[PDB]
RNA sequence: UUGAGGGCUGCAAUUCGUCCUCAUGAAGUCGGAAUCACUAGUAAUCGCGAAUCAGCUAUGUCGCGGUGAAUACGUUCUCG
RNA sequence: UUUGGUGCCCAUGUCGCUGUGGAAACACCUGGUUCCAUUUCGAACCCAGCAGUUAAGCACAGUGGAGCCGAAUGUAGCUGCAGUGAGAAUAGGAAAGCACCAAGC
RNA sequence: CGGUCGCCUCCUAAAAGGUAACGGAGGCGUACAAAGGUACCUUCAGUACGGUUGGAAAUCGUAUGUAGAGUGUAAUGGUGU
């Protein structure tokens, strides 16, 4: 019934990684994960997008 | 009547009222006890009854200790109704007597008091009566 | 790690005596006006 | 409720079934004691219950701080050729002299 | 110093007053604890900063506020909402502490009518209630409006609170 | 005892601040001993403080007053007599005749009704 | 107002006297409808005497004397 | 031989009392510049030393005080009117035990 | 005509499980960068006692207290270092 979908995905090539969930009540920021990239192979930051 | 003022479930199950005696196989605080000789469900009707028939007959000139207590609640539906939709709606307080039980036991008056009263409340109850005697 | 402690001593000068272990951190032998020595409870 | 002992014994007690428990690999255990006095140290094997090797300041020194009280012992592995123990920190912290005994141990290629 | 005298004295003094056979029978306080509690204002009437910040400059010991334990039927207080303090000291502090009070705040009151009768809870603690704020030597008038007195509670490493009544009357208590 | 006094005026009139101590007794002290009190200042100095304290205790003590007037009136009111119950309702014990006058211990004027007529 | 101590009246001051001293200092930082008073020694205001008289917080009454104002355009609306 | 630690077993193991001894040790204890540290402090952890201790904890003997376990007959229950075997109560039991190392044997 | 149409917990429900009604009861279209993971250390609910504001219930101190809080929550089971 409640949307709290977010895309977090990679930067250096703009992936689309794991669908999450996150409040946007308790505060409407972004979230900067550290998770694997495939087309980097290794572990980078991923970051929030709709 | 005579029942508990609360109780979280409307409708209990109906009795496992088969069986001898669990427990009150002996008088305790009177001098003559009643017995009972059939297994079944008492109202609170008749209960009422035979303790102001006893109270008249005897007053505080003794005293009668019941070891009974209509703990149970019986529901019973009303007419006209078809099979099914719901459960029935509560009508009483019962108590389950099992055939070979203690319920009245009488003391501080003379024999012959006791044994007519014991023979009225009886003749009151449905349940057929057998009398004992208190004996340490 | 914590407020500036010291050390300083303390006056009665109604009855007279003087004793130090600590004080006000900031005032030099403050005074007061009777202390446990002159005690109502105490003096016969 | 705490005598300042019998806790350290439940906290030891409580360490040693998590090591028992979570860890399943056939391996003995160096439990250690920080004494007031002094250290020791013993070893047990599980699926024997039984120690394996001790050491302490009693019998081989007379106080502590000194490394030594974990050759010795290190040397009664290497003795005893498994060289493969779990390192129990009992009701103390690994700091200071436990520190020291790890080291110690590390020393003599103990794999923990 | 009144530690020195003390355990150069008072130690002394009881063991050959009550017969122990070993001189560690001796009841020694151990620390003192010191809180206020909090009701005038939902949450914040001063923010309860003033009393943290004189104790701390009255303390050698950083104070620290007690979360909420149970939950409030009278007013709206429920997890946390931090009313009151809590200091619990030891050492030179608790010394000091006890000589601020022996001879500042009971002589600072404005009338008294004598002490030690039944402070005790049958089981060897003792405390101290003070109905003023400034009764101490550090403490500076310009505060929070509202005057507010303190409770201070003392124990030792037994229960015989008769000895910690006759060890404070030898430490200048009233009777 | 030694702190109720009024920031930077004179001291007589500054001592009247206790309950029970007023400017007689200390005017009294004051030019008897010819402390010739400062004008509009808090205090002078401490010298003379606890001395003057001392004398002050001589004639009597405001806290120790209020248990004195405690006292007197639990004294007063225990005796059966129209004083010790005039007391205890806290009414006008002087005699002064009351209909609808000393409304000052009676609250604030309180009524619902009266009986009417046509 | 409350409490204590002195002093007076009268045979007698608790019901219910009064004064003084001492202890305290309620409220109140001009009050809503309504509104009374007087055209110069007037308003306002500062005091004293007589009366009832053993006593009489009557600040009451009858007077005394000192200081000493404002407006008046008007009668249309208020009262007679 | 006991004492110290330890798991094992988690009460017929428990909580309580009366006395015993810590000389070697365990424990308390001595303090806190420093290794480290206090929801806040030598409380606790941690450093380096044993002045004193048998009082506190530790144990050994007794204490049936409390807690707790629980004999047989009979009996509740049931599978074809015989078998089967209860619980509760009851006699009573009830002051842990089993292994390893280490010092004085 | 009325009630329901899905999901999940207990009893019915025959000491594994399975197992009906238009049975008795109940909740659900979750929450969460923390109520997550890991490492560190810490262990009740309560009651009595003693205390200025301050109540039957505010917080602390001393204990007793062995499950009588809590482990998001409707319920179940487990959960006392």
């Amino acid at each position: 019934a409640v949307k709290r979908s977010t895309r977090l995905g990679c930067n250096d090539c703009r992936e689309i990684n794991y669908l999450t969930f996150k409040n946007v009540k308790k505060n409407p920021e972004k979230l900067a994960l550290n998770k694997f990239c495939s087309r980097c192979r290794k572990v980078v930051v991923h970051k929030e997008v709709k | 009547m005579l029942q508990p003022k609360r109780t979280k479930y409307r409708k209990p199950h109906n009795v496992s009222y088969e069986g001898k005696a669990k427990g009150n196989s002996y008088v305790a605080f009177g001098e003559y006890g009643l017995v009972a000789t059939k297994g079944n469900w008492i109202d609170a009707r008749a209960i009422e009854s035979a303790r102001i028939a006893i109270s008249k007959c005897l007053g505080k000139t003794g005293k009668m200790w019941i070891r009974i207590f209509p703990h149970m609640s019986k529901t019973k539906k009303p007419l006209e109704v078809r099979m099914g939709s719901g459960k029935g709606n509560p009508e009483f307080w019962v108590a389950v007597v099992k055939q070979g039980t203690v319920m009245f036991e009488v003391a501080n008056i003379p024999e012959s008091q006791m044994i007519k009263a014991l023979t009225r409340a009886g003749h009151k109850l449905p349940v057929t009566w057998k009398i004992l005697k208190r004996e340490e | 790690f914590h407020f500036p402690s010291q050390s300083v001593s303390f006056k009665c000068a109604s009855c007279s005596n003087s004793f130090t272990i600590e004080s006000t951190l900031k005032q030099k032998e403050i005074t007061i006006d009777i202390c446990g020595k002159c005690h109502p409870f105490y003096i016969g | 409720m705490k005598t300042r002992t019998e806790q350290r014994r439940l906290r030891h007690k409580r360490i040693v079934k998590k090591i028992r428990a979570t860890n399943h690999d056939n391996r003995v255990v160096l439990m250690v004691i920080k004494s007031l006095n002094h250290i020791s140290v013993q070893a047990w094997d599980f699926s024997q219950n039984i120690v394996l090797a001790s050491s302490s300041s009693l019998a081989l020194k007379l106080k502590n701080n000194a490394k030594l009280v974990g050759q010795d012992i290190a040397d009664k592995l290497v003795k005893l050729k498994l060289t493969n123990v779990v390192f129990d920190t009992g009701g103390s912290k690994y700091h200071g002299r436990i520190a020291a005994l790890a080291e110690a141990a590390r020393e003599r290629g103990l794999n923990f | 110093n009144l530690k020195a005298h003390y355990q150069k004295t008072i130690a002394k003094e009881l063991q050959k007053s009550f017969a122990f056979s070993s001189i560690m029978q001796v009841p020694r306080l151990e620390k003192i604890v010191i809180n206020m509690g909090v009701g005038d204002a939902i949450r914040d009437s001063k923010f309860l900063e003033s009393a943290l910040n004189e104790l701390h400059l009255i303390s050698g010991q950083k104070p620290v506020a007690t979360k909420a334990k149970n939950a409030i039927s009278t007013y709206k207080l429920r997890a946390g909402q931090l009313i009151g303090c809590k200091v619990t000291l030891r050492g030179e502090r608790m010394w000091a502490f006890l000589e601020k009070l022996i001879y500042v705040a009971l002589p600072r009151v404005r009338d008294f009518r004598g002490l030690s009768l039944k402070s005790f809870d049958g089981r060897g603690n003792y405390t101290i209630g003070i109905k003023e704020q400034i009764i101490f030597p550090e403490i500076v008038y310009d505060d929070i409006k509202r005057i507010r007195g303190f409770d201070v509670t003392l124990v030792t490493s037994t229960n015989k609170d008769s000895e910690a009544l006759a060890l404070l009357r030898a430490l200048n208590l009233p009777l | 005892l030694g702190i109720d006094i009024p920031n930077q005026k004179r001291i007589e009139i500054a001592l009247t601040y206790i309950f029970g101590i007023g400017l007689s007794r200390s005017q009294a002290i004051l030019k008897q001993a010819n402390i010739n009190p400062d004008k509009r200042v808090k205090d002078l100095t401490e010298e003379e403080f606890v001395a003057i304290r001392n004398v002050a205790s001589a004639y009597k003590i405001e806290g120790d007053l209020r248990r004195e007037i405690a006292l007197n009136i639990k004294h007063l009111s225990e005796i059966g007599a129209w004083r010790g119950l005039r007391h205890r309702k806290n009414l006008p014990v002087r005699g002064q005749r009351t209909r609808t006058n000393a409304r000052t211990r009676k609250g604030p004027r309180k009524t619902v009704a009266n009986k009417k007529i046509e």
